[PDB]
């Protein structure tokens, strides 16, 4: 079944255009409720009521303020602007213990894959919990078409930790 | 009538990049290029003050193109004109037709080969209705210079008495009828300076048609019951064949 | 049993079966237990689609239903009737031979109209050739049918040439034929199914029954080398036979009534291949060119016989059955009388019961029989006579009621 | 995927040729209509005197005035579909009698009639090519037959007048 | 305007009659979404159904005409008013993705 | 259009009626081939039968008009559409041979 879709696809816009507060109209609403914006996640950027709801729920007063925000007919996003929800610690935030992370460089997926597919054998040295040095000596990256696949390969290789691509 | 119809069918003629010329003959230069949208607004002050609107009768757009044709035209940046496809058998729907024996089939084959020779010319003509250039075609003979080609194509279009499609920049109007073609030849330039006024043949559909434009394979199939006038067959002479000998007895 | 054209005939699936088929398909494609089915939007949809398809299938059922000479009843009856070269007889203008008497004998074109007893026009297409004497011309009624009139002087002098004097004609009418109804056509066709056969035992019957005035018919052949026998006949009903006749070998025989002698002779002379036996002597002539390029007229003389009409006697008893609901003899007589009888056909008790009942009949029949000489009934058939047509007059149809 | 289904599915626009539910549904409609198309196409196949059994044969009888009731007894064609009484015709015999009757309906008293259809041609393809008519002397009609027909059948046809016969007839053995 | 809803992958929906129908402002969304997808000389019952793809993705130099024809199809849709559309990537391999935004007849009630 | 075939040397053919007739696409070929060969003021029943040879091969400076008239004859033929013709040799002794190519109404069924 060779679909029409592989010569044209028509879908719905998914990410909120992923813009940044550059212009003057980058307005904020500061909450104090540690629901989803904890410290080090001090802000989130939105351009529609529904997204604020999905991160905040139409019940929480923050989504209510977003609703009364975007409901203004000439609202800021109509002139190159964004809404942003902040967070001031109202009372005794408890930051849950995290696990060590390692975020890699921004890789375009158009250059990482062509360079990987020639690399027959693998080679890593990683350490988790300061344990014995782990060396990975076989990663047949030849059969890889997207970063999700190399992510899975690294996940299978690095023992004691999980590998994700994002 | 409706204000909505305006934008809707204002964009109904979109100019392709290939830039059909006077119908495919782009081998001249457009010195000037005008269109004339006109309207008849009845004059006297309209009657009611509440609803007596809907009184701007539309008009046939004319398109005037004056240009020059030389022996050697070098076209700057325009894509090739490619022959349009013969999408006639798109819905062609056989296999319900009867089972009939060989040389009963082949008799039909001979009849088909026999009248295809007499219909296929006009069939191609209707397939290429808007654009006459690739119907008449590039002249192809090395004797005729380029002004030969422009004049004989223009005469073919003019005697053709069939509407053509004409492209002003930003619009490729679909049914222009050649109204006036004046080529002029000064005695100080070997080129030909020609002014051609076309007039759109706009015609809408009065009757209920569910299908806008079907294939040739179903165009007659979805046609509504057509009407012809009466006639007195008992008073015809041009075909007054006698009664077949197989009928007088019976 | 969905739309099976089998030995059993045509079995177009019933509407419920078609709906079940479509619903089963829709159910398998979309939803095993989920999609709704009736008195519901999708259900009404399914109903519309099944309505289209069942329209077509009932058309199939009707088309095969009209492949049957005993059920056709319509145009399809004639389409199946063209399968032999016969069609329904056309309505014929009634003829009327009258005496006109004009003072001059130049010419008479189409126009005339007479006998205002009825709002009628009886025109012609021919001149007058004799003086003021009573010279006869033939008029055709303006109404195609069994039109007729009696001798009345009520002529409407439409546009008379001179208008000499009244034209009262002698009383004799040719009825004219009303267009043949399908009901007659069914029996004529099924009986005359051998029409295109050109001079066989059935060809004579089929091509004589086309004659403008014929009413009842039979054909006979004696194919044996031995005389006084009958083997081939128009109806198989008499092949049963074993009853005397007086005919010769290698001989046909026509019994016919109502046809013009000219046309009957035309058909018999065109379609006979042997000896012919009969009293009336029909004739034919034919224009043939000699190889020297001359002209002459052969006369084909052939003998046919007109049936000796007769009577028939019926021994019938009726049992009326609701206390105080007596039979009506008159209705029974007028029904049992109206049975059309074919030429020399066996009248048997066995069919006459069906004609001895009327639409709402309170009486049963328990002792019925037939006889030829007003007496001496016999429990089964009795023979009419090979050249004898029969009727059942209201006079001799005797009915005996039994009270209850 | 026969011709009917394929040529009709082209009326599915290409948004819907590949979505499985839509294609299946369109195929469902096309299939239900396709059984009617097949029925119309096979009507000719399954109707004529050859490929006819049971009621249609009887129908043909009543269209050619020949009921399966010949009131005579013929031995059985012992070389299930249908059984009748003894004194009726098993199908195949009644088929080929109806063929003979169809012939004799369009008879003519000419053995090589150039204008109209002859006796010889129509009796010959009545028996599908196992009959041969030559005249006699006292208007006898001698009739040769292939040995693939029992005497019972032919003597019955002559004894029921189903063979083509203008005035006189006979057979030969 | 009603129209039968299509599920995620875009196949048809039967059952739940009068409820698998999209009401509005989303019926326009679905109808534009798959009016774009209607190749021109496909349907024998509408041979100018929508824009001609086999003759626009198979020829060099049609991006402007792709965009003009998409605007034509969208604008000539029962329920839309305006458009705001352009190209967002530049054939990231060779496939270009264009961004199309239109104002339905709804959300103009103030 | 039917027309009696001619054999190799171009004489007429009788016999095999309805079979010595050229069917099509070759009937056009034969008919153009010998329409070129029809001198103008020959036929008393068509004195402008085809192009005038006694007044074009007997006068200097007619090559352009020879070509234009050949294009006229060919194009005005029942069954042809276009032409593509020019001169291939240059009077190798003094006879010039021109190359004539035309698209019949056939081979345009795609």
């Amino acid at each position: 079944m060779a679909s029409i879709s592989e010569v044209i696809r028509v879908s719905l816009q998914q990410e909120g255009r992923a813009i940044a507060p550059d212009n003057m109209n980058a307005v904020g609403i500061i909450t104090g409720n540690q629901g989803v914006l904890s410290t080090a996640d001090r802000y989130r950027i939105y351009r529609t009521a529904a997204a604020v709801a999905s991160d905040f729920g139409a019940s929480s007063q923050e989504s209510a303020f977003a609703n009364t925000f975007f409901d203004t007919t000439p609202n800021p996003i109509s002139a190159g602007g964004v809404l942003v929800i902040g967070y001031w610690r109202s009372a005794s935030e408890t930051v849950a213990a995290t696990s060590a992370t390692l975020v890699s460089e921004q890789t375009s997926e158009s250059v990482l894959i062509p360079l990987l597919n020639a690399i027959n054998d693998g080679s890593f040295t990683i350490t988790v919990d300061g344990g014995t040095e782990q060396e990975v000596t076989a990663l047949d990256f030849t059969g890889v078409s997207e970063l999700s696949e190399v992510a899975t390969i690294l996940n299978s290789a690095i023992t004691g930790a999980t590998v994700s691509e994002d | 009538m409706s204000l909505v119809n305006g934008m809707v069918e204002s964009l109904n003629n979109t100019k392709s990049e290939t830039e059909i010329g006077i119908g495919g003959y782009r081998l001249f230069a457009r010195v000037r290029e005008t269109v004339n949208y006109r309207n008849i607004v009845p004059t006297d002050t309209l009657e009611d003050g509440s609803s007596s609107t809907d009184d701007i009768i539309n008009e046939p757009i004319t398109v005037s193109i004056e240009g020059v044709v030389s022996n050697l035209f070098v076209e700057e940046r325009q894509y090739p004109q490619l022959v349009s496809r013969d999408f006639s058998a798109v819905g062609e729907i056989t296999a319900l037709l009867p089972a009939k024996s060989q040389q009963q089939i082949q008799r039909i084959s001979q009849i088909d080969s026999q009248i295809r020779d007499a219909v296929l010319a006009a069939e191609r003509a209707e397939r290429l209705a808007g654009k006459p250039y690739e119907f008449f075609g590039n002249s192809g003979n090395s004797a005729k210079t380029e002004q030969e080609k422009f004049i004989d194509f223009m005469e073919a279009l003019y005697f053709s008495r069939r509407p053509t499609e004409v492209s002003v920049n930003f619009r490729d109007y679909k049914n222009m009828a050649l109204v006036s073609f004046i080529p002029v030849r000064d005695n100080n330039t070997k080129d030909t300076r020609f002014t051609a006024d076309f007039q759109q043949i706009n015609y809408s559909t009065l009757v209920y048609t569910p299908v806008s434009s079907p294939s040739k394979s179903v165009s007659g199939k979805v046609s509504d019951a057509s009407n012809k006038g009466g006639q007195n067959p008992e008073s015809n002479e041009t075909g007054e064949r006698s009664l077949l000998s197989s009928l007088v007895g019976g | 049993m969905s739309l099976t054209f089998n030995e059993n005939g045509v079995q177009t699936n019933t509407f419920s079966e078609l709906r079940a088929l479509l619903e089963a398909g829709y159910r398998e494609i979309y939803g095993t237990d989920i999609v709704t089915d009736q008195e519901s939007p999708d259900g009404q949809r399914i109903n519309l689609e099944t309505l289209l398809r069942f329209d077509i299938e009932s058309a199939f059922s009707w088309l095969y239903s009209n492949l049957d000479p005993d059920l056709n009843t319509g145009d399809m009856q004639q389409i199946i009737g063209k399968l032999s070269g016969l069609v329904l007889l056309p309505a014929s203008r009634s003829q009327w031979d009258v005496t006109i008497n004009m003072s001059r004998a130049k010419t008479l074109p189409a126009g005339y109209t007479i006998t205002d007893e009825n709002n009628q026009n009886w025109f012609l297409d021919s001149d007058v050739d004799v003086l003021i004497g009573d010279n006869e011309v033939t008029f055709l009624s303006s109404l195609w049918g069994s039109i007729s009139g009696i001798s009345g002087s009520s002529f409407t002098q439409a546009t008379p040439e001179i208008g000499v004097v009244s034209i009262s004609a002698s009383a004799d009418a040719i009825q004219g034929r009303e267009e043949e109804t399908p009901e007659q056509f069914r029996l004529r066709r099924q009986r005359s199914t051998e029409n295109p056969a050109q001079s066989t035992i059935g060809s004579i019957y089929a091509k004589l029954a086309q004659i403008n005035g014929v009413t009842d018919l039979q054909v006979y052949d004696n194919s044996s080398d031995t005389p006084d026998q009958i083997t081939g006949s128009s109806n198989p009903d008499i092949l049963n036979g074993s009853e005397p006749v007086t005919i010769g070998a290698h001989t046909m025989w026509v019994v016919i009534e109502g046809g013009s002698l000219d046309d009957i002779g035309e058909v018999v002379a065109k379609h006979r291949l042997g000896n012919t036996k009969g009293s009336v002597q029909v004739s034919y002539i034919d224009t043939l060119t000699k190889p020297n390029g001359d002209d002459f007229q052969i006369v084909n003389l052939h003998n046919i016989d007109r049936p000796v009409l007769g009577d028939l006697y019926v021994r019938l008893t009726a049992t009326q059955k609701v206390s105080g609901s007596p039979i009506d003899t008159d209705a029974i007589k007028n029904k049992l009388s109206l049975v059309d009888f074919e030429i020399g056909q066996y009248v048997d008790a066995d069919a006459l019961y069906q004609q001895s009942l009327i639409t709402n009949s309170n009486y049963n029949v328990t002792d019925l029989e037939v006889s030829l000489n007003g007496i001496d009934w016999t429990d089964g058939r009795v023979f009419s006579g090979y050249d004898g047509k029969l009727s059942i007059s209201t006079s001799n149809v005797t009915i005996t009621t039994v009270p209850v | 995927m026969s011709d009917f289904l394929n040529q009709y599915l082209l009326y599915l626009i290409k948004q819907y040729y590949e979505k499985p539910k839509a294609n299946a549904e369109a195929q469902l409609l096309i299939s239900t209509w396709e059984t009617y198309a097949d029925f119309i196409a096979n009507f000719g196949n399954n109707f004529d005197i050859d490929n006819a059994e049971g009621e249609v044969l009887d129908l043909i009888g009543r269209i050619l005035d020949l009921s399966r009731q010949v009131n005579d007894v013929i031995p059985a064609s012992f070389f299930t579909s249908k059984v009748y009484t003894d004194y009726q015709l098993t199908d195949t015999q009644y088929r080929k009698f109806l063929k003979v009757k169809a012939a004799k309906n369009i008879c003519s008293p000419y053995l090589a009639s150039d204008e109209k259809i002859s006796l010889q041609q129509v009796v010959f393809d009545a028996f599908d090519g196992r009959a041969y008519v030559v005249d006699g002397k006292d208007q006898t009609l001698r009739l040769y037959v292939s040995p693939s027909i029992d005497d019972d059948e032919l003597r019955l046809l002559i004894n029921l007048d189903i063979l083509p016969r203008p005035i006189t007839f006979r057979y030969i053995i | 305007m009603r129209v039968r809803t299509l599920d995620d992958n875009g196949d048809w929906t039967f059952g739940r009659g009068k409820a698998d129908y999209i009401t509005s402002k989303k019926a326009i969304a679905q109808t534009v979404s798959t009016r774009i997808k209607s190749w021109a000389n496909d349907n024998p019952l509408a041979m100018n159904a929508n824009i001609d793809w086999k003759d626009l993705l198979g020829r060099k130099g049609t991006e402007d005409t792709i965009l003009r024809e998409i605007e034509r199809v969208v604008v000539q849709t029962d329920g839309v008013i305006r458009v705001t559309e352009l190209e967002v990537i530049k054939t990231e391999k060779r496939v270009q993705s264009i961004l199309l935004s239109y104002d339905t007849i709804y959300d103009d009630s103030e």
